[PDB]
């Protein structure tokens, strides 16, 4: 049986850890909501 | 019930593992759906039952129908508030990129956290939910690039 205990509030946070490039991908998805790399 | 974000644990394995993450808004217990897999949820004595599900959009609403409506504007930084599996939830900015796929666009962040992060939510400086987190590809280098998904509000 799942459950759910509270790990926190959902605000914007100025100084925060910035990093992660932004790439362009070519993707398809499948019926069963997964995405695979179109190339 | 109180709005927030939240861990989704189980016993079913070796101690209390953590399966996923999902937000409480207006009521409403959103989730991506590989996380509970549709199954009912608990909150101490109470009980969440589902409402609304997708396994091809992945994800699932619970107690009323999917209240997150806000978008990425394709322009600006985003915040993925990532729960981590045993850490505390922490902010991580980032700019995201595209998935660019027949039926259209969407935006994507390029962060790596183990799949038991899945359904933490992404932000726009508003504070407001553009998206959840853990659907994506797996890309050359073994890092993973997860889709910004966001939901339909009726
Ligand atoms: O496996 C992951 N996500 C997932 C799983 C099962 C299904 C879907 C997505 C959608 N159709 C069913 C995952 C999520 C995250 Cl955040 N990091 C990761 N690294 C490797 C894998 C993976």
């Amino acid at each position: 049986d799942m459950y759910i205990e509270r790990a926190g509030d959902i605000t914007w946070e100025k100084d925060a850890e910035v990093t992660g490039n932004s790439p362009r991908l070519d993707v398809a998805l499948d019926e069963s909501g997964d995405f695979s790399l179109v190339e | 019930t109180t709005d927030g974000v939240y861990r989704v644990m189980t016993r079913r394995l070796l101690g209390s593992t953590q399966v996923g993450v999902g937000v409480m808004q207006e009521g409403v217990f959103h989730t991506m759906w590989h996380v509970t897999k549709g199954a009912a949820l608990r909150s101490g004595e109470g009980r969440l039952d589902p409402y609304w599900g997708d396994v091809k959009q992945d994800l699932v609403s619970y107690c009323g129908p999917w209240k997150l409506d806000a978008a990425w504007d394709g322009l600006s930084e985003v915040q993925l508030l990532a729960v981590p599996p045993g850490e505390r939830a922490k902010n991580i900015q980032t700019l995201p990129g595209i998935f660019k796929t027949k039926d259209g666009d969407i935006g994507a962040v390029a962060l790596d956290y183990p799949a038991g992060t899945s359904g933490s939510p992404i932000l726009d400086k508003c504070g407001r939910v553009i998206g959840l987190y853990g659907n994506g590809v797996v890309i050359k280098n073994g890092s993973y690039v997860s889709a910004i998904t966001q939901g339909k509000r009726e």
